[PDB]
């Protein structure tokens, strides 16, 4: 019925959401710690520059990161039966 | 303290991300030597996708964990 190589999908996809789990997840942790610095004041001008460029860039690349996941989702469930 | 402790964070981040995504890009390239048509095709171009997320973000924690130690004094 379910061949070996769906379960083979399946798990590989299930890997690809484990690791978007613990990309956003420790993005978040970094965001939390690093924007109270922000917001202390204790981190201005061009060192809050340098955090606003790199947070810009991984945030949206997060987004790109979530958006390729779930494609990767629709094409799995489109190969189990459940387009 | 919480300077370092963040360009700290940030590397081993990046180093694990880095790791994960290669680990993943062989795993994901395995399945097209089996799986064929149009929604191995999707998957192949979700993977590009999420590969290329993964890129960038490692790409942004090296920077600023490479100038919160190189610049710590700045923070």
């Amino acid at each position: 019925e379910f061949s070996f190589d769906l379960d083979h999908i399946e798990q590989v996809t299930s890997r690809a959401r484990g690791f978007k789990e613990f990309v956003t997840e420790n993005l978040d942790q970094l965001e939390s710690r690093a924007q109270k610095l922000v917001q202390s004041g204790q981190w201005a001008g061009a060192a809050a520059a340098a955090y606003s460029q790199a947070h810009k860039e991984w945030m949206d690349a997060a987004r790109e990161l979530v958006e390729g996941l779930s494609q990767m989702e629709e094409a799995a469930r489109t190969a189990h039966g459940a387009y | 303290d919480e300077v370092g402790a963040l360009s700290k964070f940030a590397a081993s981040l990046a180093d694990q991300m880095r790791a994960g995504s290669n680990s993943l890009d062989r795993d994901v390239q395995s399945l097209f030597g089996v799986w064929k048509g149009s929604a191995a095709d999707a998957y192949r171009s979700g993977w590009d996708e999420m590969q290329d997320g993964a890129t960038k973000v490692w790409n942004a924690l090296t920077d600023i964990a490479s100038t919160l130690g190189s610049n710590a004094a700045a923070f």
